RNA sequence: AGCUCUUUCUCGAUUCUGUGGGUGGUGGUGCAUGGCCGUUCUUAGUUGGUGGAGCGAUUUGUCUGGUUAAUUCCGAUAACGAACGAGACUCUGGCAUGCUAACUAGUUACGCGACCCCCGAGCGGUCGGCGUCCCCCAACUUCUUAGAGGGACAAGUGGCGUUCAGCCACCCGAGAUUGAGCAAUAACAGGUCUGUGAUGCCCUUAGAUGUCGGGGCUGCACGCGCGCUACACUGACUGGCUCAGCGUGUGCCUACCCUACGCCGGCAGGCGCGGGUAACCCGUUGAACCCCAUUCGUGAUGGGGAUCGGGGAUUGCAAUUAUUCCCCAUGAACGAGGAAUUCCCAGUAAGUGCGGGUCAUAAGCUUGCGUUGAUUAAGUCCCUGCCCUUUGUACACACCGCCCG
């Protein structure tokens, strides 16, 4: 495994969790009240959840040059239904994001991009890569 | 319409040395661009114009909403008169062709 | 410096213009046998064809109108004096220009003059040029209360397609 | 001079028309063209809008 | 460019439509040299309907 | 390009299309044939592109041969 | 059917065949070429349907006189 | 509002006052009119020359039959040879490892090092590896592009049919019918004077029927039409896979653009930047359905999102009669729709998002576009509608017509 080589549900799932265990990654102190989205019906039910975002924005960053809130919002952005007007995108929070972006940072994970948004860092490259090798590892099945 | 005794001959004065006017029709820009020693825009220079030419002296075509004014000879001499200017006058017409 | 422009806004405003100045022209040139305009872009200059046949009257005395004409294009379309110029331009025969022969009717009518003949006149002669066809309509109210409409056609003609 | 005599004309229907014929309805306002659909549909051919399917 | 509209003007009847469009084509071709041959190359090739445009370098 | 199905079936004529271009011009005519006998036989396109696409909505209903309502009076 | 050739092209088809039966073929794909020579046409695709027709003839012509 | 008035300065022959006369009107009449437009109609309809047939208007041509999407063709026929609509014609879109090309489009493949990760292998140097970045005196046109090129003619073959016109199956292969645009003869009291400085006459015209302040257009026992959203477990939900396309922009006929990126805020949004007359930038439009790992569990419940209350913000000088958006709360009917009735044959129905028009702000709209993509006739004239003969008719403002006490 390139993180390219492990699917993309277990490797945010176990670098989430590796995260978790890390026990240094850092949150607005919110996140027990947050939806995540205005679209969004509920808040996560994995109250958990921020490790698995931040899993996931490393893992979608890593992949391209570089990426910014406005795009995360876009992608965890759903449809929202406008009630009796049809329903229509709505790019999710970008608070959470942001933060998520910033404590990133702090890990070394990804880094300021030139010409705009956050780029992958070797550091996070290395990281990513040899999770991505334990998952793979892990088995078969 | 109504205007000045001095706005008048803005007009007036302008309209013999350039033979042509144009002007578009709107009441409100209050200037003009070109000339316009400022003061009016269509109105006092509409309305001058239009009573010029009810008298003749001066044929107006609308199209667009520009209106555009067209000196007439009778009309050269009556500003003629109101500028009472050197005979020869010699306004937007002088020329060479060809 | 720009002062810019849309090369897409650009164009469709040319096109504009060429609509004022057709209409302009259209409305002051009657007398004239006013056919249509081309305006050609130059470097350092702006010129406008006017296809007419009536150039003599377009001239004027000492050559006048074109200038009174010039002037006005000029000053509308901001066109600083010299840049735009204008020049009149004889029609090669005023019997294939549908809009010679049209204007032609609005004055045998206006100058009184029966239906059947100032039609069969147009039409005759249009043929006699050597046309492939021609058709004249006349629509609207004479005389009566009632609206009527003639067709009056010689020739061949072809309605569809391109 | 007379202070009376206007309130805003800056947005809304209000403040256009027709470069053609002052009608502040049915205003094509696409490429900056500026006409009433009622004359757009009389000058497209002189502006070059052809009809081609 | 493409204009859509009611056949009226003015509306009872079919809803019909009508599609204008106008279309602009662009191109360009890269010239080194100089004097002559550049206001000679531009100024032949003219006349209609073309619009044409010069440009020195960079920027 | 596409979507989600329409990738996959892409993806897959571009394969077997490919595997067969190269046995055109590297290995013998005979090994190729035996494969575009065994795609076109079962098949699903593999080797020749599907023609359908979209047909253009006309104005009166929102799509192409749907026409909207009507109540008469 | 849907596909029912016209006069203008019949006509032509006739009018070929009657001053060119020698050197016309049994093939579509010549007499095109054929007509490019013997006749002015306008569109391409109306040379090809009077090309096409005419063969149609050609063939039945060549299996038992044609009715007119 | 010096509009009016008080007070008394100011402009300076413009105007005032009188007569005659204009001018505008979103004033009226489309049943006074042009144009434009709907409808009959994209129906198969329409006409001349020349002859035949008749005193004549006229008629045949333009038809028993077959065939066709089409008066499309064949044949027969006192007609022959043509034109008009249909068609051909034009436009759009698929098949072209062919064509000529491309740094304001990409691709290969280097040179590729680097970032460089170790992902696996190796102790490591080193090998294979997905991307970004380097940009180059690299190469290319395959994807992309837009120009020219060719392909479909039901071409071959086989059944059927006057053995014809055609019909059907089959092959190559894009398969005969991809989808629009163009519309005659002649009509209508169809619609439009509020598109028109198109327009008549009329009406009005200083105490205006020509503009500003303010409201209505948005007033609710009730009916109707187009729609939207729904009635849930093919679902509602939370995390997570994840791809697009038609189109669009500022530097503007007079006030102003599309907006990536940092920060603050739960949101809504606020705030600082920087590029872009654009194939350069927003935008490899990283869309949405959908797919999926969970929850729910068949409860109007988590289906549904009405109504209302409070509150945050955006547009505008001004939003109260919510412009709109959000956040919470309040959490309706609706648990499949009678009489009726629309529309539809393949990227079609249907789901599903997006962009453009309106636009300062405002989409439940219209108007396209891609995405996901069926069921189902493959025909026929029963009902309905319209045109084909023959026929009947007291009809002819033509059945929405005109008969007895």
């Amino acid at each position: 495994v390139t993180v390219k080589d492990v699917n993309q549900q277990e490797f945010v799932r176990a670098l989430a969790a590796f995260l978790k265990k890390s026990g240094k990654l850092k949150v607005p102190e919110w996140v027990d009240t947050v939806k995540l989205a205005k679209h969004k019906e509920l808040a996560p039910y994995d109250e958990n959840w921020f490790y698995t975002r931040a899993a996931s924005t490393a893992r979608h960053l890593y992949l391209r040059g570089g990426a910014g809130v406005g795009s995360m919002t876009k992608i965890y952005g759903g449809r929202q239904r406008n009630g009796v007007m049809p329903s229509h995108f709505s790019r999710g929070s970008k608070s959470v994001a942001r933060r998520v972006l910033q404590a990133l940072e702090g890990l070394k994970m990804v880094e300021k991009d030139q010409d705009w948004g956050r780029k992958l860092t070797p550091q996070g490259q290395r990281d990513l890569d040899r999770i991505a090798g334990q998952v793979a590892a892990a088995k078969k099945k | 319409m109504l205007m000045p005794k001095k706005n008048r001959i803005a007009i007036y004065e302008l309209l013999f040395k350039e033979g042509v006017m144009v002007a578009k029709k709107d009441v409100h820009m209050p200037k003009h661009p070109e000339l316009a020693d400022k003061n009016v825009p269509n109105l006092h220079v509409m309305k001058a114009m239009q009573s010029l030419k009810s008298r003749g002296y001066v044929k107006e075509q609308f199209a667009w909403r520009h209106f555009y004014w067209y000196l007439t000879n009778e009309g050269i001499q009556y500003l003629r008169d109101y500028l009472h200017l050197p005979p020869e006058i010699v306004p937007a017409t002088l020329r060479r062709s060809r | 410096m720009a002062v810019q422009i849309s090369k897409k806004r650009k164009f469709v405003a040319d096109g504009i213009f060429k609509a004022e100045l057709n209409e302009f022209l259209t409305r002051e040139l009657a007398e004239d046998g006013y056919s249509g305009v081309e305006v050609r872009v130059t470097p350092t200059r702006t010129e406008i064809i006017i296809l007419a046949t009536r150039t003599q009257n377009v001239l004027g005395e000492k050559g006048r109108r074109i200038r009174e004409l010039t002037a006005v294009v000029q000053k509308r379309f901001g066109f600083p004096e010299g840049s735009v110029e204008l020049y009149a331009e004889k029609v090669a025969t005023r019997g294939l220009c549908a809009i010679a022969q049209a204007e032609s009717l609005r004055y045998k009518l206006l100058g009184g003059l029966a239906v059947r003949r100032a039609c069969y006149g147009v039409l005759r002669f249009i043929m006699e040029s050597g046309a492939k066809g021609c058709e004249v309509v006349v629509s609207g109210k004479l005389r009566g209360q009632r609206a009527k409409s003639m067709k009056f056609v010689d020739g061949l003609m072809i309605h569809s397609g391109d | 001079q007379q202070l009376y005599w206007s309130h805003p004309r800056k947005f809304g229907q209000g403040s256009r028309s027709c470069r053609v014929c002052s009608n502040r309805h049915g205003l094509i306002r696409k490429y900056g063209l500026n006409m009433c659909r009622q004359c757009f549909r009389q000058y497209a051919k002189d502006i070059g809008f052809i009809k081609l399917d | 460019l493409r204009i859509t509209t009611r056949k009226t003007p003015c509306g009872e009847g079919s809803k019909t439509w009508d599609r204008f469009q106008m279309r602009i084509h662009k191109r360009l071709i890269d010239l080194h040299s100089p004097s002559e041959i550049v206001k000679q190359i531009t100024s032949i090739s003219i006349e209609p309907g073309v619009e044409v445009e010069v440009t020195i370098a960079d920027a | 390009g596409g979507g989600h199905v329409a990738q996959i079936y892409a993806i897959r004529q571009s394969i077997s299309k490919a595997l067969v271009a190269y046995y055109q011009k590297y290995v013998d005519e005979a090994s190729k044939k035996e494969i575009k006998d065994i795609l076109i036989q079962y098949d699903r396109t593999l080797l020749v592109a599907d023609p359908r696409r979209c047909e253009s909505k006309k104005f009166g209903g929102p799509g192409a041969r749907a026409r909207y309502q009507k109540s008469y009076r | 059917m849907g596909r029912v050739r016209t006069k203008t092209v019949k006509k032509a088809a006739r009018v070929i065949i009657e001053k060119y039966y020698t050197r016309l073929g049994n093939d579509f794909h010549t007499n095109k070429r054929v007509c490019e020579e013997i006749a002015i046409i306008p569109s391409k695709k109306l040379r090809n349907k009077i090309a096409g027709y005419v063969t149609h003839l050609m063939k039945r012509i060549q299996r038992g006189p044609v009715r007119g």
